[PDB]
């Protein structure tokens, strides 16, 4: 994991994104979405990640 | 083979209906202008 002033960016594309293996996973300390609701992410489609 | 006093009424009314139609695409300070894109990616609260 890089540091805060040289953070690393990975672009995600060309795949189904299952946040179901992430949202029903109780292993993170903060999961804060802005502009979306973390329970409706499997009904949308996105251009990039 | 003149009628501008009648064409003025037609034009003013069409010009008002066009503005009413076109105001349906302003956000008024929301995230989207279309209601279904607020309903689809947001929850009731």
């Amino acid at each position: 994991f890089a540091s805060v002033y040289a953070w690393n960016r990975k672009r995600i594309s060309n795949c189904v994104a299952d946040y179901s293996v992430l949202y029903n996973s109780a292993s993170f300390s903060t999961f804060k979405c802005y502009g979306v609701s973390p329970t409706k992410l499997n009904d949308l489609c996105f251009t990039n990640v | 083979s003149a009628l501008g006093k009648l064409q003025d009424v037609v034009n003013q009314n069409a010009q008002a209906l066009n503005t009413l139609v076109k105001q349906l695409s302003s956000n008024f300070g929301a995230i989207s202008s279309v209601l279904n894109d607020i309903l689809s990616r947001l929850d009731p609260p």
